[PDB]
């Protein structure tokens, strides 16, 4: 019955705000059975047992010929928790919504696919600054270890570990630029996000290539002294993609700001010393492949701050761009996302 | 358009792939087991990592607690000093 | 057993068991006096078949053995002496358990049929023998032997 | 009926079968898949227990077994103080 | 090595444990001295540093015995006629 009655309560939703009724339904069902079972039949192990198995086989439901939603629905529910929105939710709502969300991750025995999809939201929750709140965060992956073994939430705490201290170590930065022989000049406000490998889902692969702009080679420089004079034998990999600056556009009416990334930031170096760039005259200082340079191109072509002088506006050889003067945003702080 | 404010991110790694705590079975980057209790004592930076000349790597609290009866490295039976 | 799982504590450290098994334990002057007498047999066995803490320790030192053996009545009712003390040796009691004054149960006896019923059950162990030894000379047993051991070697 | 107690040394302590199963692991490490019903060697391989130890635990053996029902005032075991809280542990090991 | 609580790594240890207790379940063959040295083991895993693997050890043999005795509950089913034979 219990069975048959998932299938009532959690197969007919039908996209939407799945994450936040999946969830929801079986908790319904076993608030339901449980009041159920301790009120009528005694509360009797077999019962329980059977309850259990039940929801075992109901949250877990695969599809034939497919993969079982229920991990990334459950990660999907706990992202949509966690990450701060105009929800309107308390520290205790969210509080409350994952400790009984909990009773529905004790059934979905298929941990790892849930532990991989958590981490690689985590991820992005902890990087771009989408957490509601860090105890929160703290507070959910301690639950995860009282559920499941500490060997679950390894990666999971180390990644939020990393993210927490991060203002001590850029603190111990700048007193390493003040205390380190002469002014070493900042023209950057460089404060680092230094994350643990293995423990990240985030995977390097340089295979694209990348070269660091000259005004940042300095910073790359002074935190490489840094972090091999006061930590030791630590191979400190720079994972490009994620780095993102923001540029203010004195160039044209000083009017705003541009938040952008690094791949996109080494589109404007170039530019800098002659407004008319061409593909390979970009390539031959960021030295990296093809692709990336392509698709940071188009993306800067969609937002249009560069405007093509070639007339074929696809990606070609030649593909020469110029600074758009014409071009203006609305608001001062124009950051372009991605 | 010059870059005045910039964001960057950087993995590590230990130059020697280790990845527990032998004593404990929990990460050395994390805290340790007896620093695990009484968190709130705790300061969260005490938890330093200790390596021995054979390249093997516990907590400093650990590995100085198992050091004070045995003096033999916990992994390989072989003796023991730091770096 | 909900009960004893409970682990009451009388404020002198007497658990359920202690209770049940000393003479000293108050009996109101009503009719209980004809039927509730302590010591009984039957609450011993009953206490012990529900999982009680057969070597409970009080703030005082006794186990549930010191504390019988120093019965003053050893032979009218023999019975109820002899079974409450096979039921605690055969359940989980130790035997040569040490309170906080350095006394066996065989030294805190005060009574010769106590004494020799007790070790009738004492099954002699080199297990003892070494923490006797340890405990005497005073060797610095810390972390170096298994963590139930140091219970143990505190046991005597 | 001659059970052998090697050591961690190779001292091969050979006891009197009855006396060895006073203690209950050599008991247990002679039942199952280690009886060889063949009254050939019975040999038991303690690669933990240090020779020295072993003895007293031997010594042990003849001593409980020969004032097991006395009682009568029985001689007080000589352990030393050096050896024990390794006699502990393998009292521990080899229960009882 | 001694009797002394040293540093047991579980899934290695168990793993060279398992190989004994699911050949002495199913009264296979196994070497007396293999017998007799995982006695070790289970001493070893009982008083491990610094937390002693009791509980890991008694959890993980149930679960085998719960995957084991299960799995002779489906070829005991498998057969039809021959359950009484196939349950001895
Ligand atoms: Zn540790
Ligand atoms: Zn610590
Ligand atoms: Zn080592």
């Amino acid at each position: 019955h219990i069975h048959d009655e998932g299938l009532r309560a959690t197969s007919n939703l039908t996209q939407e705000n799945m994450p936040t009724l999946f969830v929801e339904s079986v908790l319904e069902v076993h608030g339901k059975f449980v009041q159920l079972i301790n009120t009528v039949l005694n509360g009797d192990q077999h019962f329980m047992s059977a309850l259990d198995k039940a929801l075992t086989s109901v949250v877990n439901y695969r599809e034939p010929k497919s993969v079982c939603k229920a991990p990334e629905l459950l990660a999907k529910y706990c992202d949509n928790l966690l990450k701060k929105s105009a929800k309107g939710m308390t520290e205790n709502e969210v509080e409350d919504r994952l400790t009984s969300f909990i009773t529905v991750f004790k059934y979905i025995d298929d941990k790892d696919v849930f532990q991989k999809f958590y981490a690689r939201m985590l991820a992005k929750r902890l990087i771009h600054g989408l957490s509601m709140s860090m105890d929160s965060e703290e507070a959910m992956i301690n639950k995860l270890k009282q559920a499941c073994g500490y060997e679950f939430t390894s990666k999971l705490h180390r990644m939020y570990t990393d993210m927490s201290v991060s203002a001590d170590l850029n603190n111990k930065f700048n007193n390493f630029i003040k205390n380190q022989d002469t002014v070493i000049d900042l023209g950057i406000s460089f404060q680092i996000y230094v994350l643990q490998a293995g423990a990240w889902p985030l995977t390097q692969a340089p295979s694209s290539t990348f070269a660091i702009p000259q005004e940042l080679e300095k910073s790359v420089q002074m935190f490489e002294l840094f972090y091999s004079q006061h930590f030791s034998g630590r191979k400190l990999t720079w994972l490009h993609y994620l780095c993102t600056g923001e540029v203010k556009m004195n160039y044209l009416g000083k009017p705003y700001v541009a938040m952008v990334t690094t791949y996109q930031m080494a589109v404007l170096l170039a530019f800098n010393n002659s407004e008319t760039v061409s593909y390979k005259e970009l390539q031959d200082s960021t030295q990296m492949n093809e692709k990336e340079l392509t698709k940071t191109i188009k993306s800067l072509l969609d937002v249009k701050m560069i405007n093509h002088d070639s007339e074929k506006e696809d990606i070609d050889a030649e593909s020469s761009f110029s600074l758009n003067m014409n071009f203006s945003s609305k608001r001062t702080k124009f950051k372009i996302t991605t | 358009f010059e870059v005045k404010k910039w964001n960057a991110v950087a993995l590590w790694a230990w130059d020697i792939v280790v990845d527990n705590c032998a004593i404990c079975r929990n990460h050395i980057m994390d805290l340790c087991i007896e620093c695990q209790a009484n968190q709130a004592s705790a300061t969260s930076e005490e938890c330093t990592v200790a390596w021995g000349v054979c390249n093997h790597a516990f907590h400093f609290h650990c590995i100085s607690r198992w050091l004070k009866t045995r003096q033999v490295c916990p992994l390989d039976n072989r003796e023991w000093e730091f770096q | 057993y909900n009960l004893i799982h409970l682990d009451p504590r009388t404020r002198e450290g007497f658990t359920l068991l202690h209770l049940a098994v000393n003479s000293n334990t108050p009996v109101d002057d009503f009719h209980t006096n004809d039927v509730c007498s302590f010591p009984n047999a039957l609450v011993t066995k009953l206490l012990l078949d529900c999982g009680a803490e057969v070597n409970a320790v009080d703030n005082e030192g006794n186990s549930a053995l010191h504390i019988i053996v120093q019965y003053n009545r050893p032979i009218s009712d023999f019975l109820t002496l002899h079974s409450i003390i096979i039921s605690l040796v055969e359940a989980g009691a130790h035997t040569d358990m040490t309170n906080k004054q350095n006394k066996t149960p065989l030294d805190k006896s005060t009574t010769g049929v106590s004494e020799i019923l007790l070790k009738t059950q004492m099954k002699m162990s080199l297990k003892c023998l070494a923490a006797r030894a340890v405990r005497a000379n005073d060797i610095n047993y810390q972390d170096q032997i298994p963590r139930t051991l140091e219970e143990f070697v505190g046991f005597h | 009926m001659y059970v052998k107690l090697i050591s961690s040394d190779g001292h091969e302590f050979i006891v009197k079968r009855e006396h060895a199963l006073t203690s209950g692991t050599i008991k247990a490490m002679l039942s199952g898949p280690g009886q060889f019903a063949e009254n050939e060697t019975n040999e038991v391989n303690f690669r933990e227990i240090p020779s020295h130890v072993l003895s007293k635990v031997c010594m042990y053996f003849t001593y409980k077994v020969r004032y097991t029902n006395s009682s009568t005032e029985i001689p007080e075991f000589p352990i030393a103080p050096e050896i024990a809280l390794e006699l502990l542990m393998a009292a521990n090991f080899l229960d009882c | 090595t001694s009797l002394k609580p040293r540093v047991v790594d579980f899934d290695e240890t168990w793993n060279k444990l398992l190989t004994t207790i699911k050949a002495v379940v199913m009264l296979e063959y196994v070497e007396r001295a293999t017998w007799n040295d995982r006695f070790s083991d289970i001493y070893a895993l009982c008083v491990a540093y610094p937390e002693p693997l009791g509980e890991r050890l008694y959890t993980e043999t149930k679960i085998f015995l719960e995957n084991h005795v299960r799995h002779l509950h489906k070829r005991v089913l498998e057969s039809e006629e021959q359950v009484l034979v196939m349950y001895h």
